[PDB]
């Protein structure tokens, strides 16, 4: 099975990155999504790549996040910028893929 | 959560058994079905080799 | 071939997840708008 | 030979057709039974906090 | 190649939906959560 | 340009053209003083699911030949008793008809 | 044209073998949707004595 | 104690399916044996059919 290691972390005072690689069918991808995770309360979605470029989002973040394939690294770059800190979750990321659907490690992050 | 899982687990193997005895039946068969066309090949070949 | 075969399972993959989602929220539209008005 | 090849040829097209199938298929029987199994545990415990 | 092109136009579009429903609907889990916790 | 034209416990749409030509859709239940909900889907596959709700209540079948796609009302108890609106999507697009309504029990 | 045919011959048996195995393979996808609808079910009803 | 017993009969059934497992490997090999044989009796046929 894909595996998916992620990237991220810190602690400042409007800016932050997020990118997980998935191990193996590199561009073997059609739907990847991030998910939020915040605590205690359940899971969900905030940002989608379609298999070529297209990406819809949540609206809770629109126009906050960017998001954007790297088939260099298979690394879908999750773009966490003008963060309202409140917004804080534990971030995994999902794979499609054959139909069947690969979950990440999650990651959490938080300024201010 | 135990006997569930490994009641799940032996309907498992239990499928298996009798799909790979259907699988084991089937290629006995298939094998006599070559034997026939083998014993078909040896008697063409005597009739050739008479001719 | 492959690429469509790939893509249309994705497809159903889409499909089930947006239709558990439509279900379980339709029934906390249901439940806790109950218990709010 | 030409038509021997022929048959050859596709014969061997539509075997690693329904190789590429079963790959799939078998990843997607993992998949389900991976699934299946997330089901039992978590219901057992849904149904035992209810208890 | 016409097929593939219809088809990823409705991966598009499902996605864009799921994308709407889960956010409406992550909305309603704060209301919600709030308004019975 | 596509018209979804309804009919109809058993209940049809028919299409302006190009069934099976068209990709994935799906029929939608309207609850009076209530929002938009989706019922089931077909796909040009024939794969097929339901909402938990009406799993195992309701069936949905194509027919590839005259351009349409059915849903057949089972078991009902009256709370499912809405307005429906059969919907459809084609190369990113909406696609709503006018709509029909069940009533109780 | 004898290697060609025997080579006909090996992979027309193994394709009817991939073959197979698909049709069980396409049968179990199907068995593990059924079960995983039970499952759907009987976790539903214990989701809402639950609630 | 049912899933002792249960447990216990599940090694039993993995213990059989290894060796039918066994058996069926065996057998796929013997039947491509008797499948070499085969086309050399074919060969030997069309060789003799030309003489």
């Amino acid at each position: 099975e894909v595996q998916l290691q992620e990237s991220g972390g810190g602690l400042v005072y409007d800016s932050l990155r997020l990118s997980c690689a998935s191990s193996r069918s590199i561009d073997g991808i059609n739907i990847m999504r991030w998910y939020r995770q915040a605590p205690g309360k359940q899971r969900g979605m905030v940002a989608v790549v379609t298999g070529w470029g297209s990406t819809n989002y949540v609206d809770s973040v629109k126009g906050r996040f960017i998001i954007s394939r790297d088939s260099a690294k298979d690394t879908v770059y999750l773009q966490m910028n003008n963060l309202k800190p409140e917004d804080t979750a534990v971030y995994s990321c999902n794979a499609i893929y054959r139909g069947s659907e690969y979950w990440g490690q999650g990651t959490q992050v938080t300024v201010s | 959560l135990k006997v569930s899982s490994l009641d799940a687990s032996l309907r498992d193997a239990t499928a298996r058994i009798e799909h790979l005895v259907q699988d084991v039946e089937g290629l006995r068969v298939q094998a006599q079905d070559i034997d026939a066309r083998r014993g078909d090949a040896e008697a063409a070949l005597a009739r050739a080799n008479q001719d | 071939e492959a690429k469509i075969a790939e893509l249309q399972a994705t497809i159903e993959r889409l499909t089930s997840e947006a239709a558990l989602a439509e279900g379980a929220l339709e029934a906390a539209r249901r439940d806790r708008s109950r218990l709010q008005m | 030979l030409a038509d021997s090849s022929a048959q050859q040829k596709a014969v061997e097209r539509r075997a690693g057709d329904l190789n590429v199938a079963l790959e799939r298929a078998l990843d997607r029987i993992r998949a389900l039974e991976e699934e299946a199994d997330g089901l039992r545990q978590r219901h057992a415990g849904v149904d035992t906090a209810r208890a």
